[PDB]
RNA sequence: GUGUCUAACACAAGGAAGUUUAAGGCAACAACAGGUCUGUGAUGUCCUUAGAUGAACUAGGCUGCACGCGUGCUACACUGAUAUAUAUAACGAGUAAAAUAUGCUUGCAUACUUUUCCUCCGCCGAAAGGCGUAGGUAAUCUUUAUCAAUAUAUAUCGUGAUGGGGAUAGAUUAUUGCAAUUAUUAAUCUUGAACGAGGAAUGCCUAGUAAGCAUGAUUCAUCAGAUUGUGCUAACUACGUC
């Protein structure tokens, strides 16, 4: 479940080589730790998409979507807003009608995006499309990928 | 060798009715390491018989409305039912599998009149008659369907009269017999 | 002891406490999740083993939503018609209200209360 | 240098791209660990048993996943992996010890060596199956 | 050079026409790319009163594209082009080159 | 006259200005009971 | 039924049968004991 | 092997495939007083043809509702709902109104410039949606080495019409349009019906099918529960008989 031993070669720095989830909570964890995220105020009462109707029902989810996105960034160079609506798309119940998809909630993706920025972990360029990754992130994201793989190794 | 999800020997014989045997998945080239290789089952007559019996098994408890096209699931639900199969007796649970369906396969059956019942179709119909029994069991009740096929699987494999498998055998032979 | 009442003598205590508010009004759920969240207690726990005080602010919390971070879109009752704006009517008082708006749309007539006086859906049964 | 391969079972197409190295195996840009679903995991595994460890160890793999989903994707990367291990010891080392991989991965089953026949057979007017129709009424 | 038709016969005909030309001034050529197929489809149904069963047919206008380029003045390319030319195809000139 | 602009009455059939069962798809504007007749003469083809 | 209440082989189906409760009062004796699906051997 | 041991068939092996490989298209003879004159400047005859059965314009009506029968959708839960996470698709499809400046008497006239179909991207918005712009005659830009949803993984319920179900209704702010008022369409919060897996009957289906799960296209100013395509998830059962 957790590890399963395997014969094949790894990389072994990257999220390439991580559970996501893991990852995710653990950055998530980190980053409100270090206090650089704020959720903030009105962001508590929020919903966060009509195909869900609800909302995570966790408290620390916003940290936890905020670190999912960071992954997504890692993945995905150079991807914007509208791509991020699309990534965290479900169906959507239409009551009795049959379903169609639904996009998140587009403020608090905005809202993530633009403080991720704000504490330097991407940069939007004159180039392309949307912001990409800042190194100094890139390498924290790589540092706690080799402290689950240490973790996860010994 | 061969073992089922890297853990069960499989390789262990039963006597059964000999013409089962040769349907179950005894075969080296049958056995697989973990569950599922779909192959072309349906191309020839006996070509169902080429089937690993673990594959028929998890596409018979695939079926019947939700749970179309839930392989995987239905991989997930055998495997968890092995895992109480060996909890519950400490036997190896495939052997425990071909013991029920062994046990579960009619001998006759009634037409309009009564007639012998092909070893493949056995073996069919027996693991048909245990996961319907399953899901009658799964229904609405507290017991999950990996349960209720574990526990479905030991009194069947026991040759207990509970087992749904084992009643509806009892009464299609019955009937059979009632008529000739 | 451990199963203790809940709003107007409603007998629900091994509910969850989300689960027992919206067994009053609210079960669309994200107004008993914004309630639970404003009050500050766990949903996970069960009804019975909440003392007066956390129903009383739960109460005040439904009732009065004014000192609360609720906007307006999220709101019961939102406008209120009239120049003088009300808020939040809820339960048995906003299905009296609302008794009060068919009355006083069939009293003008609109088509809606004229259907409501015949006993016709307003979105229409269609047919059949 | 280089061997190259494919398997193709519906949409999904994997291309192995085999080169001399030391026991790396990739998916695009991910480890072959992140397939995910374990029973999926195990058929990409099992190609790994049949030639062991120390016939992979002087080779790296590197595939590349284009359509399907994930259990069609699989069943191309594993039949993508049986064709370049066959590749690599048909160009690199010897034929005999190909012929006797090739027994071996024969003898477990034949769809990591021969594709899947199976594509879809076109919808038609009248129903929303391909051969499935509207429900007769009197 | 692009060229656009709906008649394979009379694409292919260009093309062997202008594998000729470029060789008449030893021109230095990329080899025909030949573009994605667009086809125009109609699924149509039988009909004009809409009787019997549903029953509907898939018309085709299918339209090819190919392009073939070269490395040459922009004298001797216009030149070449008005020689190579017959009626039925869509000829389209983008040479810059020298 | 008071004219519209969009909707039903904006458009017809080129051929024969009926207003029923226009094909608008790559821009035709011709009905297919009309359009069925000429396909062939506008290059169309059927193959399945 | 009456298979619910607060007060007083690993699987959470027996565990609720045996002290006549809940499946998450089970889930939340599993968790004392060890102080989706899950694996229980 | 079987077969007049002829035309040919059966099984196994080889082979990517072994029935004409699987799927389409085309569809005789001779009919039907089947349907279509509301597709057509195809059309006979008949009515009518200026207090016009023409053209045109304003409303109302086509969805009316004691009620009956077809075809479809959604459910009745725990192999499930709820919330996150991980994966991903094929077929596609996309260019004459308005606005602004100037002159005149809020209005008009003249001049001049964009939008127009797809919208990346960036701001603002719970949300719908808005604003600012960029590329697109299209393997190039929307956007497709990734544009879906079921899958699958971890969490929350724990069999109780239950947190299943979403009928029904109230209160909003948006969107298209001159016009939304027979809830147009849209979302937000609340509202929480029948229904405990369907009687007599009866439909479709044999291999990537069947079933489930989606989605493009068609109509479209405005709208998918329809039709027509396309994919992924990938069954059962004979394998034939009158």
């Amino acid at each position: 479940r957790l590890l399963e031993p395997v014969p094949f070669v790894k990389t072994n720095n990257c999220i390439k080589d991580v559970d996501a989830d893991l990852f995710i909570r653990s950055y998530a964890t980190h980053l409100k730790l270090h206090n650089k995220i704020t959720y903030p105020k009105w962001c508590t009462f929020v919903k966060t998409g009509k195909g869900r109707k609800l909302a995570p029902l966790n408290e620390d989810w916003y940290f936890i979507r905020a670190s999912s996105i960071l992954r997504r960034l890692y993945l995905h160079p150079d991807i914007g807003v509208g791509f991020l609506r699309r990534q965290f798309s479900s169906k959507q119940r239409r009551g009795v009608a049959p379903n169609h998809t639904s996009l998140a909630s587009g403020k608090i993706l905005r809202s993530i995006l633009q403080q991720l920025e704000n504490l330097g972990y991407v940069e939007q360029n004159p180039k392309k499309k949307g912001r990409r990754l800042t190194t100094k992130g890139e390498n924290a994201i790589n540092n706690f990928a080799r402290y689950i793989n240490k973790k996860v190794y010994n | 060798d061969i073992k089922l999800f890297k853990k069960w020997s499989y390789e262990e014989i039963n006597i059964a009715d000999l013409s089962l045997v040769d349907c179950i998945a005894v075969s080296q080239k049958a056995c697989v390491y973990t569950p599922h290789t779909a192959g072309r089952y349906q191309k020839k007559r006996f070509r169902k018989a080429l089937c690993p019996i673990v594959e028929r098994l998890v596409n018979s408890m695939m079926m019947h409305g939700r749970n179309n096209g839930k392989k995987l699931k239905a991989i997930r639900i055998v495997a968890y039912a092995f895992e109480i199969i060996h909890l519950m007796t400490g036997e190896n649970p495939l052997q425990v599998f071909v013991n029920a369906v062994q046990k579960g396969g009619p001998r006759e059956d009634s037409t309009r009149q009564a007639v012998d019942v092909s070893p493949l179709r056995r073996v069919n119909q027996a693991i048909y008659l245990i996961c319907t029994g399953a899901r009658n069991a799964a229904f609405r009740n507290i017991k999950s369907i990996s349960e209720c096929l574990a526990e479905e699987i030991i009194n069947c494999a026991n040759e207990s009269s509970s087992s749904y498998a084992i009643k509806k055998k009892d009464e299609i032979e019955r009937v059979a017999k009632a008529n000739r | 002891q451990h199963i203790l009442r809940i709003l107007n003598t409603n007998v629900d205590g091994k509910e969850k406490v989300i689960i027992a508010l919206t067994a009053i009004k609210g079960i669309g759920k994200r107004m008993a999740t914004v309630i639970c969240k404003q009050a500050n207690v766990d949903p996970t726990k069960r009804a019975g083993e909440l003392t007066t005080e956390e129903i009383d602010n739960i109460v005040h919390i439904m009732s009065t939503p004014t000192q609360f971070k609720i906007p307006d879109w999220f709101l019961n009752r939102r406008k209120d018609l009239k120049e003088g704006k009300n808020i939040h009517v809820i339960a048995n008082q906003l299905d009296s209200y609302l008794r009060e708006d068919l009355e006083r749309m069939k009293k003008i007539r609109l088509h809606r209360g004229l259907r409501h006086h015949w006993g016709l859906r307003v979105r229409g049964q269609h047919t059949k | 240098k280089r061997v190259q391969t494919f398997g193709k079972k519906k949409t999904a197409v994997a291309v192995a791209t085999v080169t001399n190295g030391k026991g790396l195996i990739k998916l695009n840009g991910k480890n072959l660990d992140l397939v995910e679903p374990y029973i999926l995991k195990t058929k990409v595994y099992e190609p790994l048993w049949l030639i062991g460890s120390g016939k992979l160890k002087n080779l790296d793999i590197r595939i590349r996943v284009k359509g399907g989903g994930q259990t069609s994707q699989i069943y191309a990367i594993r039949q993508a992996i049986g064709k370049g291990i066959i590749s690599y010891y048909q160009k690199y080392v010897d034929e005999s010890t190909k012929k006797e991989l090739k027994d071996v991965l024969l003898r477990y089953d034949r769809s990591l060596l021969v594709g899947d026949t199976r594509r879809c057979e076109p919808k038609k007017f009248g129903g929303k199956g391909a051969r499935a129709r509207y429900q007769k009424s009197y | 050079i692009a060229l656009t038709s709906k008649n394979l016969r009379a694409i292919e005909k260009v093309c062997s026409d202008i594998m000729k030309g470029a060789k008449e001034k030893n021109l230095n050529v990329s080899g025909p790319v030949r573009l994605p197929v667009k086809t125009l489809r109609i699924t149509t149904r039988k009909s004009p009163c809409g009787e019997g069963t549903n029953t509907w047919d898939r018309f085709e206008l299918r339209i090819y594209k190919r392009l073939i380029d070269l490395y040459s003045q922009c004298e001797v390319v216009t030149q070449m082009t008005s020689i190579n030319i017959d009626p039925v195809v869509e000829v389209e000139v983008i040479i810059t080159d020298s | 006259v008071h004219p519209k602009k969009y909707g039903q009455g904006s458009r017809q059939c080129r051929v024969c200005s009926n207003k029923h069962a226009i094909i608008r798809k790559y821009n035709i504007n011709i009905c297919r009971q009309c359009f069925r007749e000429r396909a062939d003469i506008i290059g169309f083809k059927k193959y399945r | 039924k009456l298979n619910h209440a607060v007060f007083i082989v690993i699987t959470p189906s027996a565990i609720a049968e045996k002290y006549k409760v809940n499946l998450s009062v089970a889930r939340a004796v599993i968790n004392h004991l060890a102080d989706s699906q899950k694996l229980y051997t």
